[PDB]
RNA sequence: AUUGAAAUAAUAAAAGGUUCGAGCAGGUUAACAAGCAUUAAUACUAAAUGUGUUUCAUCGUCUACUUAUUGCUAAAUUAUAAUUGAUUGUUCAUCAAAAAAGCAAUUCGUUAGUUGGGUUAAAAUCGUUGUAAAGCAGAUUUGUUUAUAUAUUUAAUUUUUGUAUAUAGUUAAAAAUUAAUAU
RNA sequence: UUUAUUAGUAGCAUAGUAAUUUAUUAACUGAUUAUUAAAGCGUUCCAUAGAAAAUUUUAAAAUUAUAACAAUCUAAAUAAAUAAUAAAUUAAAAUAAAAAUUUUAAAAAAAAAAAAUUAAAAUAGGGCAAGUCCUACUCUCCUUU
RNA sequence: UAGAUGUUUAAUGUUAAUUAAUUUAUUAUUUUAAUAUUUAAUAUUUGUUUAUACAAAAGUAACUUUUUUUGAAUAUAAAGAAUUAUUAUUAUAAAUAUUAUUUUAAAAAUAUAAAAAUAUUGUUAAUAAAAUUAUCAAGUUUCAAAAGCGUUUAUUAAAU
RNA sequence: AGUUUAAUGUUUAAAUAUUUAACUAGUGAUGGCACAGUUGUUCUAUAUGUACCUAUAAAAAAUAGUAAAAUUAUUUUAAU
RNA sequence: AAUCAAAGUUAUUAUUAAAUAAUAUUGAUUUUGGAUGAAUUUAAUUUUUAAUUAUAUUUUUGAAUUUUAAUUUUAUUAUUUUGAUUUAAUAUUUUUAAAAUAUUAUAUAUUUUAGAUUUAAAUUUGUUGUUUUAUAUU
């Protein structure tokens, strides 16, 4: 009842790297433009 | 007809250099299975090695009896007990080899006469 | 089977290239010049002429 | 299940019982050692073990001799199925002096029907090998005609029957 | 305290005290613990050392009539291991001369007692008197031509026979 | 099977036992064994002696059919007719051999 | 209406629950095992096999065992398994279990409840589903969408100096040994 | 409170993995000592052999590690049964629900193997209702010897 | 449109006084009973090759002409599991018959295991009574608990 | 070599068979005929007495409205 | 790729069933015994193969009930000689067995696409389509 051959929490579906890049939201949030001006 | 297994005809290569099957024909099987195979008429003048064609009729000798003509009659009852379609009744299976088919061959051994 | 199949279920059976290729295909053939009988290629008779030179 | 009293002779193999014992064969060779070794096991078979009690009374002694077998004529005349009040011996006789004759009980006749069907079986086997020692005996005798007529033919036609090579590959007595 | 202390006798044929009580003590060398165990005897006693053939000066022990040489299994050839004394090989009897001489019925369980060159039934030859069997009276149950006697006696290594591994 | 289509035929009848043609009665004369008896050795013992046996139904022969006459089990299989002289002479106990009075 | 008790392997005709979209009483006092509102969901555990969560500084979640198979801890391996949730008809049956018994225990008895040894656990896969495939191809790929992802059983370097009573930090080698493209 | 002999955490009502000792790297094992055992107990106890446990130890079954097709069990051609079957063109998938497990409703999407769902199951498992059954004893009642 | 405020059949349908177009309108979404489908392009089936005993029950789908004896009479091949199926019906006896029913070009499971280095119980509720073998098929030992060897429908300190 | 186990089989070749473990020593027992249903038999398990002992077979209309399954005819004409 | 809505006729053969009717009846489907019988025996004071015109009484208070109808008088146990009469029912087998309309990136049959959706019955004791039954044809 232990020792999985497959360690880690690599999710199943969210793999497109364009609409869900594998970047920790801690390091990805710093690009969310909270002063967005041109559009 | 009994299953879609294919049927190849494996034959040894050149027989015109043989000594036993010199000019035989295989377009059709022997009539009764104890009868020697039809020969190409262009080479009808062929005789065989005796040890081959004297031991054959030694074997073919058992089907020329009536005890096999009883085992033939009988077998047709088995194939009906096991019902196999299209098997004639053992009452109309008149023998393979017979006395009328005896007279030719004893007079076809004119070599030893 | 927890349901019976309407024909439109039985009819989808006849669309895949498995039904078609198994049942509904005509075989390519031609006349064996020696036997004058229909014949497929690569197959021959039990007969000297048909067996020496493949018709 | 076909009560044993129906069989001419009681059956040879006698099946028993014993959910926790699985073996067809009755253990003979144990029923034999007892009986041969212990005299008492089998009931005396009255006569051969009477005739004392009739010697002791009339002679004042133990018989002290081997008792005659084959009970005297006239003994056990009212008995009908003796077979136990005896050994399996026949009912002795009448009280006569006529030559001994087996009273053809249904049992004795059956034994006759064995010793004829024993001679029958040993005769159907004894002459299978007698004709089997013609078929194979004469097949060989004929087969050597074959290797002779093949032996004669294979010299004029020169087929050495030893490969594509000439005898010069043989004379080396190697593989080649 | 595993509870079901009364049991099935589950072992027994899985012991080493068993493996020594299953052997046969036959007439071979086969020191011990090497003889066959389940059937108690090896099939096909090889006898290349001495050919073990039926002799020519052969005769019935019980009847004394000469016996067919070897073309037949009408004779019950009991080779009592190495016998020599009854004949060059062991006692010989036609199948129908295999009865007890004194009581004249069959030799029950086939153990006979050679009384002065006439096989006597063990029970009569022993003094007992019950003198008629049930099944077959005047013909024993025996096998013919040693085929019933090859459960015992003289398997292949009948001696030291070390010629094998020596030079 | 040199058939190219297996069936109740072209099943090579004996692809062994090449030593055919046994003249039993002729050979039985050498052994002096009652020619009628020897030939019985070489067919299932059902067919000759009064023994319990299993027969095929076609072997039994049919009633007179519209297509074929009554084909008795004998006239189609002559050498299978039981010989009850040869049975009795060999297998059954005669009154004679046990006549005691 | 003319006594009181039992499981009898109790049953037959019905619905309706123990294991729950909500309840109850006995774990350091208090947060938690869990005797009543549904409903062929037809026991706990193990094996295998997944999963969406959520949880500090990269960033994070692969331990294997002993005793008992109860389940969850104790505790041994230097150092020791995040927490929730949905999960097991595929696999076992150990437990729990239906006069086969027995022990102590309650019964006037029939019997009842602890404990131990016993005690079938199962059908041709139709739909969905998914893994593959459809015989095809001179060519990976524009966009869909992703079983697929480098580390969590620790060494030896090297800087052990910075800082202070001991001493860090990028890395590298080795180890856990394997590679991945539908028109 | 028969409880003396005797064995006693034992198929011994809980208390428990009994407390000690060993044994194991780790002892809910098992064995030992004694001994107030919820209420064993003289038909007790000892002795005890193939049985079921506990060690030690050795060992071929492919026991973990571990994955490792040699063998036999085609397709096609032929014959043609079975459980089950209200329907389907929806079925997916995500989310809320409201009585329920979720299934619906709604929104919003968008050939062959395996057993996740549909009932992959049979049939066991409950407990309640009315009905009948069967067994039991100081309290009910006949046919009763 | 069409009575009205929603649950008790309309019948001279050949004038049951019939006589060439009555065009019969009346049919129970389940029950059994009979058919037909689905599962089903299927599950089973598949006939290539040969190691002899004889009784009685049991049958009688059963053909007939065949030479039974020296007995009057009497009668001699075939079962049961629903079947031509697992299936030597073991009453006997015997021992060399060249007696004769088994489709086929693949990998998944699975039934199954030839072969093969290490490791030896770490697997598991629990290894060790667990097919055959010519490499000839067998674990040893200690302790504790435990009677008789028979006998049992959930197989034993059952009952003898 | 037919029988306390295990695998396979799971409408299976079987409404118990295949392979296999165990066991196997019956002068005391598959077996002449004999006991029959409120009862036989029981080395006693409420077991069996012809493939569920609740015996079969036979004869009833027992009860079942006290949450079982059903109960056949559209176009209506007073409500709760 | 995908759909597409779809065939009502066998052809040919003749004296049962059911109730009813108030005349017979020693046990239906070979030839007892076949020694000479002892072996081929079903009988007795009870709602029975016997079948009875009232609502008052009386009654364990509650399932219990009415007495000749004309004394041999007809309510009585029954068919051949109208295919025996009548009315209801009607077949059963042999071998028959059939057919040409809706897309082209997908919710469900209407031609002109879009609109459209409890399958019903029960059960709902409004735990209010509560997990029950139905493959279809007659
Ligand atoms: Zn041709
Ligand atoms: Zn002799
Ligand atoms: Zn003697």
């Amino acid at each position: 009842k232990g020792w999985t051959h497959n360690p880690g929490h690599t999710r199943r579906g969210g793999k497109n790297l364009a609409w869900r890049p594998k970047i920790s939201d801690a390091k990805l949030s710093q690009f969310v433009p909270l002063a967005l001006v041109h559009p | 007809r009994s299953d879609n297994v294919a049927m190849y005809f494996v034959e040894y290569k050149n027989r015109d250099m043989s000594d036993n099957h010199k000019g035989e024909d295989y377009t059709a099987g022997p009539e009764r299975f104890f009868l020697p195979p039809r020969i190409i008429e262009t080479e009808k003048g062929i005789q065989r090695p005796p040890h081959m064609q004297m031991a054959f009729d030694r074997w073919a000798s058992k089907f020329k009896t009536e005890e096999f003509h009883h085992w033939w009659r009988l077998r047709h009852a088995k194939l009906r007990y096991w019902g196999v379609r299209n098997v004639p009744h053992p009452s109309d299976v008149d023998p393979l080899w017979t006395e009328k088919e005896e007279e030719e061959w004893h007079n076809e051994m004119l070599a030893n006469t | 089977p927890k349901r019976k199949k309407n024909p439109m279920q039985l009819r989808r059976k006849t669309y895949g290239l498995h039904f078609k290729e198994r049942y509904l295909k005509l075989e390519e053939w031609y006349f064996c010049p020696l036997c004058a009988e229909p014949k497929k290629q690569g197959e021959w008779c039990r007969r000297e002429d048909c067996r020496q030179i493949k018709p | 299940r076909k009560a044993l009293q129906s069989y001419p002779v009681p059956p040879r193999a006698r099946n028993y019982e014993r959910r926790w014992s699985s073996s067809r064969t009755n253990p003979y060779n144990r029923m034999f050692w007892r009986t041969v070794l212990n005299e008492d096991f089998a009931r005396p078979s009255f006569w051969v073990s009477d005739f004392r009690h009739k010697y002791l009374a009339k002679h004042g002694m133990d018989y002290q001799g081997r008792v005659p077998a084959s009970p005297a004529p006239g003994m056990y005349q009212g008995f009908s199925d003796v077979h136990k009040i005896l050994a399996n011996h026949p009912k002795p006789q009448r009280e006569s002096r006529h030559l001994p004759v087996m009273p053809m009980t249904p049992r004795v006749v059956f034994e006759h029907a064995q010793e004829k069907r024993i001679d029958y079986a040993k005769k159907m086997h004894r002459d299978r090998r007698l004709v089997e020692q013609l078929r194979t005996h004469e097949f060989w005798g004929w087969y050597m005609k074959l290797q002779r007529v093949r032996g004669r033919w294979c010299k004029e036609h020169g087929v050495s029957s030893r490969g594509v090579y000439g005898p010069a590959v043989d004379a080396a007595e190697l593989w080649g | 305290h595993g509870k079901p202390a009364s049991g099935h006798k589950v072992r027994t044929q899985h012991s080493r005290r068993w493996w020594m009580q299953s052997k046969a003590h036959h007439l071979t060398a086969v020191p011990h613990e090497e003889a066959r165990s389940r059937p108690h005897f090896p099939a096909y006693t090889e006898d290349v050392d001495q050919p073990m053939v039926v002799p020519d000066g052969v005769c019935c022990f019980n009847c004394d009539k000469p016996i067919d040489g070897d073309d037949i299994n009408s004779y019950v050839w009991v080779p009592s291991g190495n016998a020599r004394v009854p004949t060059t090989q062991g006692y010989f009897f036609h199948v129908k001369c295999f009865k007890c001489w004194n009581c004249k019925y069959r030799i029950i369980h086939n153990q006979f007692y050679s009384k002065d060159s006439r096989a006597w039934c063990l029970s009569c030859a022993l003094g007992r008197d019950i003198r008629v069997p049930t099944r077959r009276w005047h013909t024993s149950y025996v096998n013919t031509h040693r085929t019933g006697s090859r459960l015992t006696g003289q398997f292949f290594p009948r001696h030291r026979h070390q010629m094998e591994f020596l030079f | 099977y040199n058939s190219f289509e297996r069936g109740w035929k072209d099943k090579t009848v004996h692809p062994l036992d090449r030593r055919g043609r046994f003249n039993l009665d002729e050979a039985a004369a050498e052994l002096q064994l009652d020619e009628a008896y020897v030939a019985s050795l070489y067919k299932p013992l059902h067919y000759t002696y009064s023994m319990k046996g299993q027969r095929y139904p076609a072997e039994q022969g049919r009633t007179s059919r519209p297509g074929s006459l009554a084909a008795s089990r004998d006239r189609m299989f002559p050498l299978y007719r039981r010989n009850y002289k040869l049975n009795r002479e060999l297998r059954v106990l005669d009154h004679r051999r046990i006549s005691t009075d």
